[PDB]
């Protein structure tokens, strides 16, 4: 992984040593080159994972998450450089540095062989994320959002640290390959119940699990646009990636310990989907949409079937591109009208025709139109959950109806009807904005041609 | 607030329109339109305004009982089949300010004319604001009526968005 | 009589 | 849907009024007040506006209809709604 | 451009069902003042219209004539066989 | 235009639309007449419907009562 | 159904366009001669929809009613179907009576014009389909069941009788 | 008139008539014609439910 | 077989060409409604040849031309079913769509977005043909949802009208 | 028609049960009853690929019709005589099913008439 | 009822401005001023060719347009599709699967020359 870690680190001197007026050009160009080389991680084998060294490895689960991560950095630089245009040079460079450091921690997080190396980098991502939210967020609420983000994550992750060290003392190793062969079944005792919760709650909070999600509508809404993109696209998926890994050592206890969290997710997805119908803040609506989608990933991971694991991997990738696109679309309106209220600016299809096409495509992927990879992931999860219990099709079916309703409600409210008379500063869409949207949707639809590369290790 | 006379005349127009929806055929409608007018003429002269109010309330109850459940609506009236059909084509004039110079060069005459209108609006604005300040009581305006221009070379205050509004068939 | 059609900028 | 002209609107407005038995066609001009000159009452004026709506195929709201007291005001009101300028 | 309107004096309720309405209003002492504004709907090319059966039998005379010729042609071909 | 609008009067008609309309109304009735001449069974009846009450007991195999 | 139902919508579109976006039949009337071709297509379409013998709708709707009448079937469902068949004639008559017959009820400026070749040729092709397509498709498809052709006279003419009523 | 001072969190927000925007005069010159709202008037707590695309409360003939 | 299968597919491919050409490659605005209408009429003709062959001898076949995705023991392949129902319905749908497009050229003449309207009508037809010829339920679901979304976009054509959006 | 009134608004004991008929032996009152002849063999119907519901005692006429239709293409108005033979064979098959119903009904009447007569003895 | 003198005067002032605005929406004869227009030599032939009129040279052009369509949109796509099916799809197993042809009594098998026996004698029904 050093062929990706070292180039990522070099983005920092590149940013600091660049000419003042070339910081965005230079960092964007070279971050795209790194993203291009990440395609070499697609050398996956049917039986064995691609094991680089004692520290790092990549299998079909981490590889797509790595490619998404490295793809997101140039998109975030494009999304940020407009609203940071009046920031002074040194603070711009520090903003880019936080983004680079977050990428460094993420790519090492997804390839860490040892769960305690995974833990340190998994917590490490908090620091740059907190700084981005609180320093460069726009509203007073960013300070409160940072505290909710920080202490929800740590309340869960500190018990995880105790559990992981306990496992290493008992097994002798936290190396993930070793745990595949030395894993022992978990006896059903009270002490193992709390080991199970310690190993899972930190990941549940990051998903987020319904009930433990209050940090997300604060953090995702108060962050700057780059903060929201990475928060929704990648950082929510650390929880899914962590759960997909750690459930290996929790069988068979997951059979019954899953029930309370499956109920929270199956009912929670309907609750959060309903909330979207009455949200007044466009960014807040998009944030609650993420909670509903990640409820499917939680359920898929907990029922532990080959189909649910393929579906979960696809959804995580599909949601990452879609939710990031929606935040970027919402941000482009915000940079014009300087409000997040959804009813403020209406009929934007009349004033911004091409941008209204991006809204439509973003909405259709969000409601999982076939054959998008959003639908492929959702379908595979619904199939596996039907086998877990036929009755689940009712909750899955209702959620798909509600999801269509709020996805198109967002489209209709903002893009259709009559334009707001007094809003007269809706200038034409910039080339930058149009390129930013198409760099989300084009890869998303291309993956429909070759879905296997985002179906994970069970494929 | 609607006066009593306004309430009666609104009822008469509503009653006739629903009557027409029932009758359909023109000769049949002419017949019953004249019977309905005769009913209104029967109490045209009713000086007692307490009794004229009672007649009005009963007529409205009779109307609600007799209204057509699916009355005729002019196509472009609210609730009609073409209501708001062309709003998607109505673009505000301020959008022309954002046209690229190569797009403006295709209509040099239109945009030269447009600059004269914008100059006219700029030069009138201070006088329009002043006229409203001086003609408005201290508490503030008590109705939504706007005044005309009192002088020569003055424009009626707050004219721009009325005069320059999109055409009903903009495209 | 040909009239001018007010549209948003299509250039960009 | 052929285009309207100011003279065309006036011609059709006066044409309808000359088919109304309560109006004398020889004393009807564009400036004839319906009540003060032609001696009609307010129920007659409601019927006159209804005919104009039928003539031109669109509705005149009661709040605006009540102020149309002469043929010329009807012409101006129709011209304004149809974007007729010649 | 100017469209020329037909002379307004040609519009009369005589001969139309508007005259029947007028006659049965005069029984009640009422009059219909808008009758002439409707007269055009009952005059000229609009005066005569088919019944529902007349509508359904449009083209039946020519269709039946062609049918009678077709069986004759069919019955001639059969005999020639 | 080739068809100018009229006011309170029956519209102008081309002869083409009248001939073509007449041709296809005649074609409808010719077809109905021709098909009925040949396939009247498709509407009236293909085969005679038997009356069960007229079938003898020997051919339905009904033994006499007292046996 | 695809042939004559599509044609009916196009015929209504022709009427709607000629009366400046009027869709209420109470404001139509007297169009039988003003729009001869739309009138012809509308009558052919209605007769095809109601199961006039040997038009396109007859070759399916009448076999369906015969099969339903002779089937081991829910009695109430059978009655609802027959009554719905009669109602089909009623609302088909409703369109013809108010759109085409009687005296005009539309505004005074008459802009009725159905002489565009695009309009004529599009309706004309579907009119030909509404006459012959049922016969051509019925005589070319292979048989995949055993059609029921033996039934009492009253079950053989049920579809036609209720349509006439 | 505020909502009742239960614990549900309305505070002092005005309790306005529970009428659909569809019930408002279509012929008035609204600042927001599609919403049939004027600039500055208090919005119903449930305005987003009473827009013309959603819940209608108009009188019915039956 | 070789003619039956070739012509059944070209019917579908032919309808996608006006969609691709609207990548501003050969695109010219004015002729576009006529271009799309002409492609439909040719698709009708090509669809009659497989239909004649089925009528003649009852020929039917399944084309499973592209392997898309294997999920353990579930192999999903783009597969087309040229049988009774699809052989009879395709020419009928194309014939009626041919008339409606010619009718639309007149009805929608004054619409400023008539080209987008004909693109949307064509996209509906493509998704409907995917629905009719589908041999597996996933491919059927693609057409199933495809017509739904195109229906949504065509019903709300006049998107300034609140009733149309509802 | 009429038969439904008798079963539903009358004595159902002397009316056939369409889901359970026949209830008497095939030879009860039928001395020396012949079995139905089948012309088409199982292999012929398999080779012809007849729909299973078409593989009845009229299949041979259907096969003859299908062969004619194929060989007369594109003349789809031919084979009209072959079609009628199959239609007529199916009509006779339907009349045979009507006779079975009528036979069943008359035996049910006969059975009852014996019970009452054999009960009036007691 | 009726406009007050103030209301009438304002309506008249606005009516004058509105009609001036609408009059100013008319395009001048030279508008739109289009930029340098490129033409093709293939159009050069047809512009001169058809200005003559007639209904014998308005048919060659129609035939030409339909032939260019048939070639680009039928012949070339079927060539590509036929090449795709013959040399890629049908070279893999079970990609194209035909329902086997119906065989009727009296038929002859082209592959083998076998003759299928006729059905046995029909007990000629009355018809
Ligand atoms: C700490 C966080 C809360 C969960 C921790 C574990 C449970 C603590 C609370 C229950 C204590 C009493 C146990 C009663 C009992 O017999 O066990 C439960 C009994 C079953 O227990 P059991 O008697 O079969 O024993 C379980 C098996 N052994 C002992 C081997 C581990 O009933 C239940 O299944 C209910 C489960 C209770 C939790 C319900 C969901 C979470 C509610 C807490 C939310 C906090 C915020
Ligand atoms: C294992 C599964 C885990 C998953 C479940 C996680 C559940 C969620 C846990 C939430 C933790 C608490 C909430 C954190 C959100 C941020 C808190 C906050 O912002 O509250 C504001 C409150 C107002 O005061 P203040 O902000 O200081 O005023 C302005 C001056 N700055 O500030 C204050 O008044 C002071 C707040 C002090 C609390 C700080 C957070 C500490 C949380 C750990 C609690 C420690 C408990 C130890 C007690 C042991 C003995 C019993
Ligand atoms: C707020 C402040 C209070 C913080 C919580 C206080 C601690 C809660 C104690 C939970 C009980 C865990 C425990 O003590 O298990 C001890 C057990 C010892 O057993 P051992 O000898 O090591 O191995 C043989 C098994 N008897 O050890 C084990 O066998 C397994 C221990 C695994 C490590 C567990 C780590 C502690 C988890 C506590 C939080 C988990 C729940 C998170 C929140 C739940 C949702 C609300
Ligand atoms: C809103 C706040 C958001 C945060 C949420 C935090 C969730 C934490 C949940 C912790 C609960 C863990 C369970 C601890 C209880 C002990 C578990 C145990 O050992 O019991 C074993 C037994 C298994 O039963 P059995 O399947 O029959 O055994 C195998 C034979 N088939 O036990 C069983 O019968 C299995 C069933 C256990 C689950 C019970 C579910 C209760 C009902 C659903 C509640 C949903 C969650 C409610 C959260 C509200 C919080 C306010
Ligand atoms: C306007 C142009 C149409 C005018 C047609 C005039 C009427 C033609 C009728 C010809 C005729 O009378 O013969 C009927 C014939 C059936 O033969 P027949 O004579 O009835 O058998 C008895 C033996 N003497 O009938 C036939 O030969 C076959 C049916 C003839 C009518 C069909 C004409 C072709 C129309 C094709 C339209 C297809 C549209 C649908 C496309 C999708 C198909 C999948
Ligand atoms: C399902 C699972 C439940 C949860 C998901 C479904 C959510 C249903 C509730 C909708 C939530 C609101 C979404 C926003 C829609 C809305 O508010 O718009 C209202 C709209 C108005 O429509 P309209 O009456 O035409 O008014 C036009 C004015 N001129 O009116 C509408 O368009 C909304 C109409 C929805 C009504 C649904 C009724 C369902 C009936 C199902 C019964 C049949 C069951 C299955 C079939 C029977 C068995 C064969
Ligand atoms: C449940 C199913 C749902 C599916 C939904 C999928 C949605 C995505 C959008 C649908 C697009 C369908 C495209 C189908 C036609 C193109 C097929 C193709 O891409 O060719 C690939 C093919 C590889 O062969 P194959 O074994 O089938 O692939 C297995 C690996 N997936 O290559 C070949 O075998 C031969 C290729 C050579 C062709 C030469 C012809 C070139 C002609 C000149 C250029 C024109
Ligand atoms: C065949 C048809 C003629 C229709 C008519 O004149 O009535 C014409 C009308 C416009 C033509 C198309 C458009 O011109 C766009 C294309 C451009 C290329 O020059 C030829 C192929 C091309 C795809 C066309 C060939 C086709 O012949 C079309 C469709
Ligand atoms: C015996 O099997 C009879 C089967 C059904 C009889 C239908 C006869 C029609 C009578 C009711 C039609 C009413 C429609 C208005």
């Amino acid at each position: 992984m050093l062929k990706y870690i070292i180039p990522t680190i070099m983005l920092m001197p590149l940013t600091w040593l660049s000419k003042n007026n070339m910081i965005w050009v230079n960092s964007t160009a070279h971050s795209l080159l790194i993203s291009f080389t990440s395609l070499l991680l697609m050398n996956q084998f049917g039986d064995n994972s691609l094991n680089f060294s004692l520290l790092f490895f990549s299998d079909s689960l981490s590889t797509p998450l790595l490619i998404l991560t490295m793809w997101l950095l140039p998109l975030m630089l494009m999304a940020s450089q407009h609203h940071l245009s009046k920031e002074n040079l040194t603070r711009k460079k520090l903003f880019i540095t936080m983004l680079i450091s977050l990428q460094l921690f993420l790519i090492m997080t997804f390839t860490a062989m040892e769960l305690i190396l995974f833990y340190i980098l998994f917590e490490a991502t908090l620091v740059p994320t907190l700084i981005i939210i609180t320093r460069w967020g726009n509203q007073t609420e960013r300070l409160n959002a940072g505290l909710y983000f920080l202490f929800y994550t740590l309340a869960g992750s500190l018990p995880l640290l105790v559990a992981l060290i306990y496992i290493q003392n008992t097994v002798g190793s936290l190396n993930f390959l070793m745990l595949q062969y030395w894993v022992q079944p978990v006896h059903n005792s009270w002490s193992n119940v709390f080991m199970w919760l310690a190993c899972m709650m930190a990941f549940m909070v990051k998903m987020p699990l319904y009930g433990l999600h209050l940090w997300l509508p604060k953090a995702h809404v108060e962050a700057p646009i780059a903060g929201s993109m990475v928060l929704a696209a990648v950082l929510l998926k650390l929880g899914g990636y962590g759960m997909l890994r750690i459930t290996l050592i929790l069988n068979p206890m997951t059979d019954f310990m899953a029930y309370p969290f499956i109920m929270l997710s199956l009912w929670g997805m309907i609750m959060t989907s309903s909330i979207c119908l009455r949200q007044t803040d466009l960014k807040s609506l998009i944030a609650y949409s993420s909670v509903s989608h990640m409820a499917l990933v939680i359920v898929a991971i907990l029922i532990q079937t080959p189909w649910s694991y393929m579906g979960a991997t696809a959804l995580m990738i599909a949601h990452g591109l879609t939710s990031s696109m929606l935040f970027c679309l919402a941000n482009s309106n915000y940079e014009r009208i300087h409000s997040r209220t959804m009813i403020l600016a209406r009929g934007l299809q009349t004033l911004l025709p091409l941008m209204a096409t991006w809204w439509l495509l973003a909405s259709l992927t969000n409601l999982a139109l076939p054959p998008t990879i959003n639908l492929i992931g959702e379908l595979f999860v619904v199939m596996s959950t039907f086998s877990w219990s036929n009755i689940t099709i009712i909750l899955m079916g209702v959620n798909m109806v509600i999801t269509a309703l709020y996805s198109l409600y967002m489209l209709i409210m903002t893009q259709r009807g009559k334009y707001t008379y007094h809003i007269n500063n809706i200038s034409p869409s910039f080339t930058r904005e149009n390129a930013l949207m198409s760099l989300h949707i084009l890869p998303l639809l291309l993956l429909t041609l070759n879905p296997k590369i985002i179906l994970g290790p069970l494929y | 607030y609607l006066t009593h006379q306004q309430k009666v005349l609104r009822l008469y127009k509503r009653a006739l329109r629903h009557l027409e929806s029932w009758c359909i055929h023109r000769d049949k409608y002419r017949y019953f339109a004249c019977l309905l007018r005769a009913r209104f003429d029967e109490h045209k002269n009713e000086k007692d305004m307490v009794k004229a109010t009672q007649l009005l309330r009963e007529a409205e109850e009779e109307f609600w009982h007799g209204q057509h459940p699916q009355p005729y609506i002019f196509p472009e009236s609210p609730g009609g089949t073409s209501y708001e059909r062309y709003e998607c084509y109505k673009v505000p004039e301020w959008c022309l300010d954002d046209w690229h110079p190569s797009e403006k060069a295709m209509y040099p005459d239109y945009f030269a004319k447009r600059e004269q209108w914008k100059k006219l609006r700029r030069e009138s604005w201070e006088r329009e604001v002043k006229q409203l300040q001086e003609e408005t009581p201290v508490g503030g305006p008590r109705t939504e009526a706007l005044p005309p221009a009192r002088k020569q070379g003055d424009l009626p205050p707050l004219w721009w968005h009325i005069v320059t509004r999109p055409r009903e068939r903009p495209m | 009589k040909r009239l001018f059609i007010i549209k948003p900028s299509g250039f960009y | 849907a052929p285009p309207l002209t100011l003279e065309g609107i006036k011609d059709r407005v006066l044409y309808v009024l000359k088919l109304y038995d309560k109006i004398d066609p020889e004393k009807l001009s564009v400036n004839s007040h319906f009540m003060k000159d032609l001696g009609l009452d307010s129920l007659d004026q409601v019927e006159i506006i209804m005919a104009m709506e039928d003539e031109f195929g669109f509705e005149i709201p009661d709040i605006d209809a009540e102020k149309l007291m002469c043929p010329q005001e009807i012409v101006d009101y129709i011209a304004d709604k149809k974007d007729v300028y010649e | 451009s100017k469209m020329e309107l037909p002379d307004y004096k040609q519009w009369k309720i005589e001969g139309t069902p508007l005259e029947t309405v007028q006659e049965k209003l005069a029984a009640r002492g009422l009059r219909d003042p808008w009758g002439r504004n409707e007269a055009w709907r009952y005059m000229g090319g609009f005066a005569n219209n088919v019944s529902f059966v007349g509508a359904l039998l449009k083209g039946f005379k020519w269709g039946f004539a062609a049918f009678v010729v077709a069986i004759g042609a069919e019955y001639y071909l059969e005999s020639q066989k | 235009a080739h068809i100018e609008p009229r006011y309170r009067q029956f519209p102008q008609l081309t002869r083409s639309q009248v001939i073509q309309a007449e041709f296809f109304s005649a074609t409808m009735w010719f077809w109905i007449l021709w098909r009925f001449w040949h396939d009247s069974d498709a509407v009236l009846g293909h085969f005679p419907y038997p009356d069960p009450s007229q079938w003898t007991d020997e051919e339905l195999g009904i033994p006499p009562d007292d046996e | 159904h695809a042939f004559f139902k599509a044609m009916l919508f196009m015929c209504s579109g022709s009427i709607i366009h000629s009366l400046n976006d009027e869709q209420d039949i109470r404001k139509m009337g007297g169009l039988f001669k003003a729009m001869p071709f739309t009138t012809t297509a509308l009558i052919v379409g209605s007769l095809a929809l109601t199961g006039m013998p040997f038009l396109t709708g007859f070759y399916s709707k009448d076999l369906i009613i015969e099969a339903a009448n002779t089937s081991y079937t829910n009695a109430w469902a059978l009655l609802m179907t027959l009554i719905a068949t009669s109602f089909t004639a009623i609302y088909s008559t409703r369109i013809i009576f108010f759109a085409l017959l009687g005296q005009p009820r539309f505004p005074t400026l008459v802009n009725i014009n159905e002489n565009n070749p695009l309009l004529i040729n599009s309706i004309k092709r579907l009119l030909i389909g509404s006459l012959f397509a049922g016969y051509i498709i019925s005589n070319n498809i292979p048989p995949t069941t055993i059609p029921q052709m033996t039934m009492p006279y009253y079950l053989k003419t049920t579809a036609l009788i209720v349509t006439i009523l | 008139e505020p909502y009742p001072d239960d614990g549900t969190g309305y505070g002092d927000y005005p309790k306005l008539p529970d009428r659909s925007q569809q019930e408002r005069d279509p012929w008035y010159d609204w600042d927001h014609p599609d919403l049939r709202l004027n600039w500055g008037e208090p919005m119903h707590w449930d305005l987003d439910m009473y827009i013309r695309n959603r819940v209608d409360t108009s009188p019915t003939p039956v | 077989m070789n003619m039956f299968s070739s012509l059944s597919l070209v019917t579908l491919l032919l309808l996608t060409m006006p969609i691709m050409m609207m990548s501003f490659n050969t695109y010219k605005p004015s002729n576009y409604p006529l271009y799309v209408k002409t492609a439909i009429s040719y698709a009708f003709i090509t669809s009659m040849i497989p239909t004649m062959m089925f009528i003649h001898s009852g020929q039917e076949l399944i084309i499973s031309n592209w392997h898309w995705l294997t999920i353990q023991t579930l192999k999903l392949s783009l597969s087309f079913k040229m049988d009774y129902f699809s052989m009879m319905f395709i020419p009928v749908a194309l014939f009626v769509t041919w008339s409606i497009m010619e009718f639309s050229m007149w009805y929608m003449y004054s619409d400023p977005n008539i080209n987008k309207f004909f693109k949307y009508l064509l996209l509906f037809l493509i998704t409907m043909l995917i629905l009719v010829t589908a041999n597996n339920l996933f491919q059927l679901f693609i057409g199933w949802e495809g017509v739904g979304i195109m229906s949504f976009l065509l019903i709300g054509w006049w998107y300034g009208r609140a009733d149309a959006n509802t | 028609g009429a038969h439904l009134a008798r079963r539903y608004l009358g004595d159902a004991s002397v009316e056939p049960d369409p889901l359970r008929m026949p209830t008497f032996p095939p030879d009860y009152g039928f001395p020396e009853r012949k079995e139905r002849e089948m012309v088409a063999t199982q292999q012929e119907m398999n080779d012809a690929q007849l729909v299973l519901q078409q593989r009845d005692y009229c299949a041979h006429y259907l096969i003859r019709f299908l062969k004619c239709k194929r060989d007369s293409f594109p003349n789809f108005l031919a084979c009209k005589h072959e079609r009628h033979d199959w239609d007529y064979c199916e009509h006779l098959d339907y009349v045979k099913r009507m006779k079975e119903f009528e036979r069943e009904r008359r035996l049910l009447q006969r059975k009852k008439r014996r019970e009452q007569r054999e009960a009036d003895m007691a | 009822s009726g406009y007050t003198p103030e209301e009438k005067l304002r309506l008249q002032q606005l009516r004058e401005l509105r009609r001036r605005w609408l009059k100013d929406q008319e395009l001048s004869p030279r508008e739109p001023v289009l930029p340098p227009q490129r033409v093709s030599p293939v159009e050069r032939f047809w512009n001169k060719f058809l200005q003559d009129g007639a209904l014998w040279k308005n048919v060659i052009y129609k035939t030409y347009r339909h032939s260019i369509f048939a070639f680009t949109h039928v012949l070339i796509p079927v060539w590509i599709i036929h090449y795709y099916l013959k040399y890629h799809v049908t070279t893999k197993p079970y990609t194209i699967v035909e329902k086997k042809p119906r065989i009727f009594p009296g038929d002859t098998i082209l592959e083998t020359g076998e003759v299928i026996p006729p059905m046995k004698e029909f007990p000629d029904q009355h018809h």
